[PDB]
């Protein structure tokens, strides 16, 4: 009997090859004799390669290894909500079974070109920085990428914590992580209410190679679910580059020969039909969406490195968080010049597009002359630009941890500073003006703040001009 | 019977073996379609591309979709013939996969219509035209320093998010929108959204009526990645030759193409060569690069976008291509840190065109005069940052002071950039960015600010923002 029943023979760092099994398909799920599953990969002549999705400690030679006749699938459903699983969909949480009845595939197509839609609706994060010159819609696929230690966590979790009064499920994928920084996240998440609509998926440092590359994957096949019923996903991969890592232990030890960086050739295509599957789906298939946020941690800020280049290449734009700004007091870190998104415009509300239009580039051009100007003498306009905007736009960008701020407010503090208004007061007064101004905001101004709510636009013509010449009047300088 | 068995399964590769005697061509087309017997089996539906012959009357072949569900010891059929896709005036407004088979829902090509073998030799040394005629774009840098070729080949070098996608949607609408001919687009390996959003704005525009669109994107295997491009290059030879019509080609990353070609070399028993690539890198990019040429009955214009992986303009796949381009126009991430955009690279960027007999005197002189300009400021950069500005003489000083305002200059706001920032755009001829610049190297505008040069059309549009700025 070899048509559905194997035979093991080799075991070693985390991959075997049996014998038999003539009718097993490509990508069929395997289980072993201790019930730890399995992935055949390649069909040979005489012998199937399997990779062990587990301890492969307890594999011996010889072992039995029978098939499932399913390929490879993770459980999905409702119940999932709320509950910290492995790739395999199995808790670990400890708080019992998860009584999910439906299984989707990990390799599944991505939507084609007649089954999306452009991106029309925004995603307000809660942080200036990001809502103002990087825009991030429903559907769109966003990196954040920097040094280990600048915030990409923060960010994330900020991100997934502002959803709350939003119908949309999230998913927080953790690859490489370590244990006690998950449950620490998972507490965070707990306090501030997220639980109650999110998914986390672990692999901690210590999992076998196989699960790390596996997980990205069990995540999005896990939001496909919700996708296609018509809700809106965000997903947030923790390291692609640890995903990366995992597939290049993988392929050396299948003996696949090393490309650039000792990287596979397909290392790219691993990562493209990952993120590729991330889509705005159509009126015709329902409406949904998936947004992806992925993560690469570079080595001393090295853009130009294989796998952020390659990640970069794939998603609609990246967020650049540098370490030099990090440190210095500048928090949020964000690089104006290596940031980009290219569905802005459309994923922003009329009144913000209408305001922040040019705040990247201008930053781009300050910091630019900023580093010119150290050699010689400046112009009477080059001295009130750099001085008048540059520097205060980098003051006014920078907000506090755990501070969300609506888009109402983010509107009229970007308008102010456009118009000119910040001109006449010190740098340094600028994070003070703002809390002001939002307290002054809630207390008097209400009405525009509602005009802008009910209709994503500006307020008025000169009555905006009115209320902050008169919160000015009162605002105590320096 | 011409029935084969398939043996081995290895990713996106499986060996197929037939009868004795009975073995397909290389580059014929297999299928292979098999309902599930049971519960434990997937439908299958495929198609292969036979590659080598292994002996043993064994061949081993490419698959053009996923080999999930693939179990040794299934029925292939071999057709006989290579992948053939309909080819025609059917064509025209309609969007194909990879094996010619129609996606946008419009319905299905009649199965009598004329398809013509995706392989065929490149044409031969006494069909080719030569004759340089200058392409006008609109766009302030390509006009000055490196002209585009009409019927010639243009490629745009980048790397990962520096703008030649931008540059090709802009190409696209100065040029397409009035050709008159016929204009085709091959997307290998980029982005469905882009696809759909490209879709979208040529029906609006009106332009899709004469526009044929193939599509075979990163998320598809790396048979289809290699295909995808000698499938559009197919339907453009046929509107080139069997009617002699002006056709616009648009590759939009050619470089995907060698990529799956790298990825799929290992398992069929290649040894690797240089930093990772397959030993047939050259051979392989000429048979592609040589079909797109223009001859004595036809001409076709070409733009094709290149991708330069890690920044690294040393790597084999752009070192190689360089020579199958007449022109070429080089982007900088430097550049586009700057916020200097198209942030193509003044003096990287070559053509062919750029002859004193071609574009005037008048214009050779000011292009020459700016690449030397820039060129000195180059050189300047590590005198300034050890020695400090004021230790330049005022030669050297008034080189830097009209080579920031010619760089600056040189960027200019596109008609598709309206998306991402609130500005129009503008098209500028080509005598007004040569009056401009020689206006500028006169030292006309000496005393405007330097921010007053960026992102502009023609060079008044710098007196009105100077004055907006209280000069
Ligand atoms: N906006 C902020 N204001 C103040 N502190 C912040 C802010 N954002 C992040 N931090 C702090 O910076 C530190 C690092 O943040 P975070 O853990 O999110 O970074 P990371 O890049 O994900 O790190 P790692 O590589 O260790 O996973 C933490 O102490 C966090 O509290
Ligand atoms: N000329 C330009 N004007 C304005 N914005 C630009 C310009 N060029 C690029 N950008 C901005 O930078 C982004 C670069 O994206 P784009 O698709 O053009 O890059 P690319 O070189 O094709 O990269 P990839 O290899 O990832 O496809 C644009 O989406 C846009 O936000
Ligand atoms: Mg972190
Ligand atoms: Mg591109």
């Amino acid at each position: 009997q070899v048509s559905d029943v194997g035979t093991v023979i080799q075991v070693g760092d985390g991959i075997a090859r049996a014998h038999g099994l003539d009718n097993v398909m490509s990508g069929e799920l395997v289980e072993f004799a201790n019930g730890v599953m399995g992935m055949a990969l390649n069909l040979e002549e005489n012998n199937v390669g399997i990779v062990i999705l587990g301890p492969y400690t307890g594999i011996k030679e010889g072992d039995e290894v029978r098939r499932t006749g399913r390929i490879m699938e993770v459980p999905v459903g409702e119940a999932l909500i709320g509950r910290v699983v492995n790739p395999l969909g199995q808790p670990v949480d400890g708080l019992g079974p998860v009584e999910t009845t439906e299984t989707r595939p990990i390799e599944s197509p991505a939507p084609g070109v007649m089954d999306r839609r452009s991106v029309h609706e925004p995603l307000q994060t809660g942080i200036k920085a990001i809502d103002a010159l990087v825009p991030i819609g429903r559907g769109q696929r966003e990196l954040i990428i920097g040094d280990r230690q600048t915030g990409k966590t923060s960010v994330a979790i900020d991100t997934i914590i502002n959803q709350k009064d939003q119908n949309m499920i999230s998913i927080y994928v953790a690859i490489g992580q370590k244990e006690s920084t998950v449950r620490t996240v998972v507490e965070t998440l707990r306090k501030h209410g997220a639980l109650d609509y999110t998914i986390v998926v672990t692999a901690s440092a210590s999992q076998p190679a196989p699960l790390l590359f596996l997980a990205p994957y069990a995540g999005v096949a896990m939001g496909e679910y919700f996708m296609y019923k018509g809700k809106h996903v965000l997903v947030v991969y923790d390291d692609l580059s640890k995903q990366a890592a995992a597939y290049r232990e993988l392929s050396l030890l299948l003996r696949r020969p090393p490309g650039r960086e000792a990287y596979p050739g397909d290392i790219f295509y691993l990562h493209s039909r990952l993120l590729e599957r991330a889509a705005k789906l159509s009126d015709a298939k329902g409406g949904g969406s998936l947004t992806a946020l992925p993560f690469v941690e570079t080595q001393a800020g090295d853009i130009s490195a294989y796998i952020p280049t390659n990640v970069i290449s794939i998603t609609d734009g990246q967020i650049f968080l540098q370490s030099d700004l990090f440190f210095s007091g500048v928090r949020p870190a964000i690089n104006a010049g290596l940031s980009v998104s290219r569905v802005g415009g459309a994923a922003q509300i009329k009144a913000m597009k209408k305001v922040a239009g040019t705040l990247r580039l201008d930053l781009a051009a300050y910091r630019e002359l900023e580093a010119f100007a150290q050699f010689g003498s400046d112009l009477d306009k080059a001295t009130q630009a750099k001085l008048a905007r540059g520097a205060r736009t980098v003051e006014v960008l920078k907000q506090d941890l755990h501070q969300p701020i609506p888009v109402e407010k983010q509107v009229l503090i970007i308008y102010a500073l456009t118009r000119g208004f910040l001109d006449d007061i010190p740098v340094e007064d600028v994070r003070r003006f703002e809390k002001e101004f939002y307290l002054f905001l809630d207390q008097n101004g209400q009405h525009l703040l509602e005009h802008i709510r009910t209709t994503k636009d500006l307020p008025n013509e000169d009555d905006l001009n009115k209320a902050i010449e008169a919160f000015k009047k009162t605002f105590v300088v320096s | 019977m011409t029935r084969g068995r398939v043996i081995q399964v290895m990713g996106p590769v499986v060996d197929v073996k037939f009868e004795n005697g009975h073995l397909p061509a290389i580059y014929n087309a297999l299928k292979i379609q098999h309902k599930a017997r049971n519960e434990n089996e997937v439908d299958i539906d495929l198609t292969l591309e036979v590659a080598l012959h292994l002996g043993d009357d064994t061949v081993r072949t490419i698959a053009m979709a996923s080999t999930d569900g693939l179990i040794r010891g299934m029925e292939v059929i071999d057709t006989g013939a290579p992948i053939s896709v309909p080819v025609g005036e059917v064509t025209l407004g309609r969007v194909f996969n990879v094996l010619g088979e129609p996606i946008d829902l419009e319905g299905d090509i009649p199965a009598d219509a004329r398809r013509d073998p995706i392989h065929r030799p490149a044409p031969k040394f006494e069909e080719l035209a030569t004759e340089v005629e200058i392409l006008e774009t609109g766009i302030k840098v390509v006009d000055l320093l490196a002209p585009y070729i009409k019927g010639g080949k243009i490629g745009l070098f980048g790397g990962a998010g520096v703008g030649k996608t931008v540059l090709i949607q802009e190409l696209i609408h100065n040029i397409a929108q009035e050709h008159g001919g016929i204009s085709v687009f091959a997307g290998v390996g980029e982005r469905t959204r882009e696809g759909n959003d490209l879709y979208h704005e040529m029906k609006d525009s009106g332009v899709i009526s004469k526009t044929a669109m193939v599509f075979g994107q990163m998320n598809e295997p790396p048979g289809a990645r290699m295909r995808v491009a000698l499938t559009g290059l197919t339907m453009a030879e046929y509107f080139r030759d069997e009617q002699g019509q002006d056709v616009l080609l648009f590759i939009d990353n050619i470089f995907r193409f060698t990529q799956a070609g790298s990825e799929v070399s290992a398992l069929l028993g290649r040894m690797p060569s240089a930093v990772g690539y397959q030993p047939t890198l050259a051979t392989e990019m000429g048979q592609l690069q040589e079909r797109i040429t223009s001859t004595a009955k036809g001409s076709i214009t070409s733009i094709q976008a290149i991708y330069v992986p890690a920044d690294d303009y040393t790597d084999p796949a752009p070192a190689t291509t360089f020579s199958h381009l007449d022109a070429t126009t080089n982007l900088e991430r430097k550049l586009a840190e700057m916020g200097i955009y198209p942030a193509v690279d003044p003096l990287a960027s070559t053509s062919r065109a750029l002859a004193p007999e071609i574009v005037g005197e008048e214009h050779y002189q000011v292009a020459r005069k700016v690449q030397q300009t820039l060129q000195r400021y180059k050189e300047l950069q590590d005198i300034i940052a050890i020695l400090g500005m004021d230790e330049l003489s005022d030669e050297d000083k008034l080189v830097v002071h009209r080579a920031r305002r010619i760089q600056f200059f040189l960027s200019q706001n596109f008609h598709v950039a309206e998306q991402f920032t609130g500005q129009p755009g503008s098209y500028v001829p080509v005598k007004e960015t040569v009056r401009g610049f020689k206006e500028i190297l006169e030292g006309k505008y000496d005393h405007l600010p330097e921010d007053a040069f960026r992102l502009v059309g023609r060079i008044e549009e710098v007196v009105e923002k100077a004055k907006a700025m209280g000069v």
